[PDB]
RNA sequence: AAAAUGUAA
RNA sequence: UAGGGGAUCGAAGAUGAUCAGAUACCGUCGUAGUCUUAACCAUAAACUAUGCCGACUAGGGAUCGGGUGGUGUUUUUUUAAUGACCCACUCGGCACCUUACGAGAAAUCAAAGUCUUUGGGUUCUGGGGGGAGUAUGGUCGCAAGGCUGAAACUUAAAGGAAUU
C-alpha cells in the first residue's frame, strides 16, 4: 500500500490472526489477545515482558481457541509435550 | 368458494353442451 | 458421476478456509490439478503439497496457511481469443493490480500475463485470489 | 385486601440492617424507635413500618433470615461450619473393580487393588 | 460537563490517545459518544428521511418517528444513527448519539494504478440486509458516485470519490439499502490483499500500559 | 352503469365563475439575463436563511 | 518459555489424588477434550495429571500479567465454590461475584455490579453461559473449568477438572494463588510448604 | 404455514398407515396419527373397595384391575380431553408430566 | 449446474426452451402475433379518424361518484363502431 | 341440543 | 364390462325429529358400492408441497441389518460352543437433540449450505392476478373423462411470512 514516490499511503493498519492468518478488524467483539509474561530466574514474570497470541472471534464461536492454543504454545516452549500434531 | 365445486360445475356443463352438439350431426 | 475433478478438490478447500484449516486432502487427483497447485504456490497464495502415491488415482494433502480466500473453476473449457483476457479481468477479478486467471495453453498451464509475454492461448480453468 | 407494599418492606429493611443492636418483639418500643432514629410524615404510616419488623424479628431469632444480613452473621457462619466429630479414610483402603484395578497399575501408589463381579 | 466512566473513558480525558486509529487497531468497542468526539472534532451531519412507525393498542394507535440520520466526514470515518423517538426533534438529537456508538473506518485505494492519493476503492466488497445485496466496484478518476440518491450522499461523507454499484432484490427501502452499504464498507478490511501480506508485531494495548492511571479513585 | 345520463352541464362551472383578467405585468428578460437573476436570487444575497429555502413563501 | 523447577513433582501430584481430580466423566465427552490417560471401563475415563498442571500454570501466566490485581472477576454459580472464590480475591485483591450473577456486570455501567475486567474466571461453563456472552462483546480473556461434558463455547483456556463438585473446586483456586506469588510475589522456592490451609476452601455445611 | 416437523403426528419412513376408529364420535383416524391413552385403573372407585372385601369370601380376597386404550380424533381430545395446547417452545415438549 | 446444462454441444437445448419461454411474454406475444393487424381499433397506427355516431353520457365508478360525459365514434378503415372520451371542461358544444 | 343478518352519513 | 359372491358399514333414496325454512347437521332401513376373477379407466394436499447422482462443513446419543474386538455376563450337563444382551468401533440406514460462525422474505432448514467471494453433471415447469386449465382441432378411452392447450375482455391489486 504505497504510491509512485514511495511513502506508506492509506491510513490505519488492522491486525491479523496468528492461528488463521485472518486479519483482525474492529467489528469483532469476540477476538482475544493473550498476554503471557516471560518468567526467568526465581520466577518473576516481568511487568513488560509478554507473549501475544491472536485468537479471532470465529475461533471462539466454535471453541477452537483451545486447539491452536496448545499448537501455538507448544512450539515456543511453554508447553512441555501435552499436545500431539501427528493424528 | 371451494374449487371442488367449481370443477363439478364445469364437469356437467361440458357434458351438457356435448349432447347439444350431437343434435346437429 | 465425477465430471470436473478440479472443481471437487476446490470444493473441500472452499469450506476449508471458511473454518481456518491448516491442512487439506484432495482425491482422486489428475495431472492438471498438479500444475495448478504450483500456480498458487508460485505467487505465495498456498503452501507446498505432498502427493501420496497409491495404485489407484491418487491423493494430495496440501498444507495451506490463510492467505487464500476463493479458489474456483470455470466450466466448461472455454475458447479464448486474446481479447477475452482483457475482458475477464473485469469479469471476476477483485482488483486491477492483483489477481491471476489461470488457463490451459500449449506451452503449459499458466496465467494471462505470462501468456502475454509469449502470445499463447487455449482453453480456461479457474480464478485465483 | 390487606398486603404490604414497596415502601413498607423497603423502609423496614433499612432500619434493621443499620440499627440491629436494639429492637424487641414489642410494638410500643419498635414504634417509638422509628421516632428516635429517623423522620416520618404521618402516624398511621409509621405504625405499619413497626408492625412488619416485629414479624421479621420473630424469624431472625430462628437462625437465618431470607434476603437480610449485616456482616455479624458471616462470622457466626464460620463457627457452625464444622460438624461430624467421627469421620466418614477408615473402612479398608480402596473398593474397586477389575477395570479400576488396571487403572492403579498405570499411575497411582497409595490406592490398593480389590476385585468385584458386576453384570454389565 | 463530560466526565466519563471506565478505564477507556478516563484515558481519553487524560490525552493518552488522540487518534481513533488506536481504538479500531485493537478491535476494542465503544460505550460513550462524547469520547469519539474528543478524537474526531470535524463530525458533520446529513439527515436522510423520517417515516412514522405505528403500533396498535386496546384504545387505538400510537405512532413514533423513524429518523434515518448519518454522520461522518470526508476522510474514512462514518456513523450509523438509527433512532425511534416520541418526537421528530428527539429522534434527531438522540439519533446522532447512536451514530457515534457505531463508527467504523473504510478502505479504498486506486482503480488499478498506483500514483498518489486514494481516489477509488480497493477490492470487490459487498453487504446484505434482509433481501438487498449491494456490490461495490472500483471506478477510474473523473467519474462520480454511481448509485441511488441516498447511497450517493452516504459515500460522500465517507471520503470516497469513484464507485459503481449493482443491486439485487427489493431496494426501494431506505433502511436495508443503507444498512447493506454499512456492511459493504465493513468488509473492506475483511478480504486479504497482497500488499498487506506481511506479518505485524501486533503491539500491546494502551489500556495495558495506561491501565495504571485509569483504574480507580 | 348509466349509459344515458344528463349533459346539461357541458361547461357548467367553466362560465359560472367570475370574470377577472391579466394586467400588463413587468417585463422579464429572455435567456442569459434571466438565469443571472436566479443565480443571485437563491445563492448570492440568498432568499431567507429561515429553516431552509423559499421562492414561494407564505403570508408572512 | 520454561521456568526452573516448575516441572513434574511427586508431592503435588499425590495431593491431586487426595482430591479425586483424576476421575473422569461418563457417556459424555465433548470432541475438543482428548486429554485422557487410559479409558476406564464401565462408562468412565481418566485425566492426565501432568497435562492438567500445564493448563493451570499457563493461564496463571495471564493472571499475574494484568496491571492491577483487583480487576479480576471471580464468578461462581456453584454454592460449593463460593467460599473458595472469596479466598482467592482475599489473597490477591480481585473482585468475587458468587451467587447471583445478573446481566449487566460487564455491560450496563449504570449498576453497582459493573466492573471493567482484564481477566475473567468461570467455575461451571455450562450454567454460566451468561457470563460467557458478557466478555464476548468487549474483547476480554475467558477461563473455564470444564470436565468432558461442558461445551467450551467462547472460551480461551479449558482446563480438565471435575466440575461435578465436592472438593475439586477448592483445590483448583488454592494452587492458583500459590502461583501468582511464585512468579513475582511473596513466594520463595519450590521446597515451600505454604502456611495456608486447603480445608478453609471446599464446601462446608449446612 | 407448517408448524410441526411432523405436520400432524409422524409420517417419516413409511408413507401409509391403516386408519382406525375414534371411540367417542368414531371418526376414522390414521394408526400413528391418532391419540391413544392408557386406562390402567381399578375395577371400582376409591370407596366401594372395602365394601367388596366385606361381602366376598377368601382371606382379604384379591381385588382386580382393568386396563384399556382410548382412541380419539383430535377433535375429541380437545372438547375436554387430553389437550390444553401449548406455546411456541412449549409445544416441542415430549414428557408425560 | 443448478437447473441448467453447461454443455459445450448442448447449444440447441438452450435455444429450444428460450423460444418457448418467450411466448410467456405479453409484449413478445403481441408483437409476433400481429394483434393490431387482426383486431385492435388501431391497425399499425397511432392516429386514426372516425365519424360521430351519437352523443352519450357514460358515468364513473369507485371510489368515486360522478359522470364522465362521453360520445361515440366509428372506424373508417374498418367500419367498426366505437366510443371515445371527451377531454376538458365542456366542449361538447363544438363536437356534434 | 338450539341461537341468521348489516343503509350513502 | 361381464360372472360369482354379497355379513357389515353405506353416494341415491326412504324416513321420525330438528329450523323460520331443512331436500343439511341427529336417528333408523337400505340400491349401486365396499370383496374376488378377467378387462378397463390413469387422476390424487400421489407431499418430505423438497427430482436424480457427486463431494465437503457439526458436538452427541438412540436405533434396524451385516462386520470386527473384549481373558464382559447369561445358558449348564461342564471349561464348553454357539444363541441372547452389554460396551468400543464401523459402513448402508430410519430419524432426532443443541446450535448453524452459514444461507434465507420470514417461518425456518446440516440442508432450503458450499448464490455479486455469482459455474460439479443433468431433467421438467412458471414469468401480476383473473378469464381459464375454459375454447377449437387433435388424440386415448365403452362411457365418464384423461393429454396437449387459446383468444376477446378485465383490473391495481391477488398473494406469502411475521410483530401490536
Amino acid at each position: 500500500m504505497e504510491n509512485d514516490k514511495g511513502q506508506l499511503v492509506e491510513l490505519y493498519v488492522p491486525r491479523k490472526c496468528s492461528a488463521t492468518n485472518r486479519i483482525i478488524k474492529a467489528d469483532d467483539h469476540a477476538s482475544v489477545q493473550i498476554n503471557v509474561a516471560k518468567v526467568d530466574e526465581e520466577g518473576r514474570a516481568i511487568p513488560g515482558e509478554y507473549v501475544t497470541y491472536a485468537l479471532s472471534g470465529y475461533v471462539r464461536s466454535r471453541g477452537e481457541s483451545d486447539d491452536s492454543l496448545n499448537r501455538l504454545a507448544q512450539n515456543d516452549g511453554l508447553l512441555k509435550n501435552v499436545w500431539s500434531y501427528s493424528r | 368458494m371451494r374449487a371442488k365445486w367449481r370443477k363439478k360445475r364445469t364437469r356437467r356443463l361440458k357434458r351438457k353442451r356435448r349432447k347439444v352438439r350431437a343434435r346437429s350431426k | 458421476t465425477r465430471s470436473s475433478v478440479l472443481a471437487d478438490a476446490l470444493n473441500a478447500i472452499n469450506n476449508a478456509e471458511k473454518t481456518g484449516k491448516r491442512q487439506v486432502l484432495i482425491r482422486p487427483s489428475s495431472k492438471v490439478i498438479i500444475k495448478f497447485l504450483q500456480v498458487m504456490q508460485k505467487h505465495g497464495y498456498i503452501g507446498e503439497f505432498e502427493y501420496i502415491d497409491d495404485h489407484r488415482s491418487g491423493k494430495i494433502v496440501v498444507q495451506l496457511n490463510g492467505r487464500l480466500n476463493k479458489c474456483g473453476v470455470i466450466s466448461p473449457r472455454f475458447n479464448v481469443k486474446i481479447g477475452d483476457i482483457e475482458k475477464w479481468t473485469a469479469n471476476l477479478l477483485p482488483a486491477r493490480q492483483f489477481g491471476y486467471v489461470i488457463l490451459t495453453t500449449s506451452a503449459g498451464i499458466m496465467d494471462h500475463e505470462e501468456a502475454r509475454r509469449k502470445h499463447v492461448s487455449g482453453k480456461i480453468l479457474g480464478f485465483v485470489y | 385486601g390487606r398486603v404490604r407494599t414497596k415502601t413498607v418492606k423497603r423502609a423496614s429493611k433499612a432500619l434493621i440492617e443499620r440499627y440491629y443492636p436494639k429492637l424487641t418483639l414489642d410494638f410500643q418500643t419498635n414504634k417509638r424507635l422509628c421516632d428516635e432514629i429517623a423522620t416520618i410524615q404521618s402516624k398511621r404510616l409509621r405504625n405499619k413500618i413497626a408492625g412488619y419488623t416485629t414479624h421479621l424479628m420473630k424469624r431472625i431469632q430462628k437462625g437465618p433470615v431470607r434476603g437480610i444480613s449485616f456482616k455479624l452473621q458471616e462470622e457466626e457462619r464460620e463457627r457452625k461450619d464444622q460438624y461430624v466429630p467421627e469421620v466418614s479414610r477408615s473402612n479398608g483402603v480402596l473398593n474397586v473393580d477389575n477395570q479400576t484395578s488396571d487403572l492403579v497399575k498405570s499411575l497411582g501408589l497409595k490406592l490398593p487393588l480389590s476385585v468385584i463381579n458386576v453384570s454389565a | 460537563g463530560w466526565v466519563p466512566v471506565t478505564k477507556l473513558g478516563r484515558l481519553v480525558k487524560a490525552g493518552k490517545i488522540t487518534t481513533i486509529e488506536e481504538i479500531f487497531l485493537h478491535s476494542l468497542p465503544v460505550k460513550e459518544f462524547q469520547i469519539i468526539d474528543t478524537l474526531l472534532p470535524g463530525l458533520q451531519d446529513e439527515v436522510m428521511n423520517i417515516k412514522p412507525v405505528q403500533k396498535q393498542t386496546r384504545a387505538g394507535q400510537r405512532t413514533r418517528f423513524k429518523a434515518v440520520v448519518v454522520v461522518g466526514d470526508s476522510n474514512g470515518h462514518v456513523g450509523l444513527g438509527i433512532k425511534t423517538a416520541k418526537e421528530v426533534a428527539g429522534a434527531i438529537r438522540a439519533g446522532i448519539i447512536i451514530a457515534k456508538l457505531s463508527v467504523i473506518p473504510i478502505r479504498r485505494g486506486y482503480w488499478g494504478t498506483n500514483l498518489g492519493q486514494p481516489h477509488s476503492l480497493a477490492t470487490k466488497t459487498t453487504g446484505k440486509c434482509g433481501s438487498v445485496t449491494v456490490r461495490l466496484i472500483p471506478a477510474p478518476r473523473g467519474s462520480g458516485i454511481v448509485a441511488s440518491p441516498a447511497v450517493k450522499k452516504l459515500l460522500q461523507l465517507a471520503g470516497v470519490e469513484d464507485v459503481y454499484t449493482q443491486s439485487n432484490g427489493k431496494t426501494r427501502t431506505l433502511e436495508n439499502t443503507l444498512k447493506a452499504a454499512f456492511v459493504a464498507i465493513g468488509n473492506t478490511y475483511g478480504f486479504l490483499t497482497p500488499n498487506l501480506w506481511a506479518e505485524q508485531p501486533l503491539p500491546v494495548s494502551p489500556l495495558d500500559i495506561y491501565s495504571d492511571e485509569a483504574s480507580a479513585q | 352503469a348509466k349509459v344515458h345520463g344528463s349533459l346539461a352541464r357541458a361547461g357548467k362551472v367553466k362560465s359560472q365563475t367570475p370574470k377577472v383578467e391579466k394586467t400588463e405585468k413587468p417585463k422579464k428578460p429572455k435567456g442569459r439575463a434571466y438565469k443571472r437573476l436566479l443565480y443571485t436570487r437563491r445563492f448570492v444575497n440568498v432568499t431567507l436563511v429561515n429553516g431552509k429555502r423559499r421562492m414561494n413563501p407564505g403570508p408572512s | 518459555s520454561l521456568p526452573a523447577t516448575f516441572d513434574l513433582t511427586p508431592e503435588d501430584a499425590q495431593l491431586l489424588l487426595a482430591a479425586n481430580t483424576h476421575l473422569g466423566a461418563r457417556n459424555v465427552q465433548v470432541h475438543q477434550e482428548p486429554y485422557v490417560f487410559n479409558a476406564r471401563p464401565d462408562g468412565v475415563h481418566v485425566i492426565n495429571v501432568g497435562k492438567t498442571w500445564e493448563k493451570l500454570v499457563l493461564a496463571a501466566r495471564i493472571i499475574a500479567a494484568i496491571p492491577n490485581p483487583e480487576d479480576v472477576v471471580a464468578i461462581s454459580s456453584r454454592t460449593f465454590g463460593q467460599r473458595a472464590v472469596l479466598k482467592f480475591a482475599a489473597h490477591t485483591g480481585a473482585t468475587p461475584i458468587a451467587g447471583r450473577f445478573t446481566p449487566g456486570s460487564f455491560t450496563n455501567y449504570i449498576t453497582r455490579s459493573f466492573k471493567e475486567p482484564r481477566l475473567v474466571i468461570v467455575t461451571d461453563p455450562r450454567s454460566d453461559a451468561q457470563a460467557i456472552k458478557e466478555a464476548s462483546y468487549v474483547n476480554i480473556p475467558v477461563i473455564a473449568l470444564t470436565d468432558l461434558d461442558s461445551p467450551s463455547e467462547f472460551v480461551d483456556v479449558a482446563i480438565p477438572c471435575n466440575n461435578r463438585g465436592k472438593h475439586s473446586i477448592g483445590l483448583i483456586w488454592y494452587l492458583l494463588a500459590r502461583e501468582v506469588l511464585r512468579l513475582r510475589g511473596a513466594l520463595v522456592d519450590r521446597t515451600q510448604p505454604w502456611s495456608i490451609m486447603p480445608d478453609l476452601y471446599f464446601y462446608r455445611d449446612p | 404455514p407448517k408448524k410441526r416437523a411432523s405436520n400432524g403426528r409422524n409420517k417419516k419412513g413409511r408413507g401409509h398407515v391403516k386408519p382406525v376408529r375414534c371411540v367417542n364420535c368414531s371418526k376414522s383416524i390414521p394408526k400413528d396419527k391418532a391419540i391413544k391413552r392408557m386406562a390402567i385403573r381399578n375395577i371400582v372407585e376409591a370407596a366401594a373397595v372395602r365394601d367388596l372385601s366385606e361381602a366376598s369370601v377368601y382371606p382379604e380376597y384379591a381385588l382386580p384391575k382393568t386396563y384399556n386404550k382410548l382412541h380419539y380424533c383430535v377433535s375429541c381430545a380437545i372438547h375436554a380431553r387430553i389437550v390444553r395446547v401449548r406455546s411456541r417452545e412449549d409445544r416441542k415438549n415430549r414428557a408425560p408430566p | 449446474g443448478k437447473g441448467k446444462p453447461r454443455g459445450l454441444n448442448s447449444a440447441r437445448k438452450l435455444r429450444v426452451h428460450r423460444r418457448n419461454n418467450r411466448w410467456a411474454e405479453n409484449n413478445y406475444k403481441k408483437r409476433l402475433l400481429g394483434t393490431a393487424f387482426k383486431s385492435s381499433p388501431f391497425g399499425g397506427s397511432s392516429h386514426a379518424k372516425g365519424i360521430v355516431l351519437e352523443k352519450l353520457g357514460i358515468e364513473s365508478k369507485q371510489p368515486n361518484s360522478a359522470i364522465r360525459k362521453c360520445v361515440r365514434v366509428q372506424l373508417i378503415k374498418n367500419g367498426k363502431k366505437v366510443t371515445a372520451f371527451v377531454p376538458n371542461d365542456g366542449c361538447l358544444n363544438f363536437v356534434d
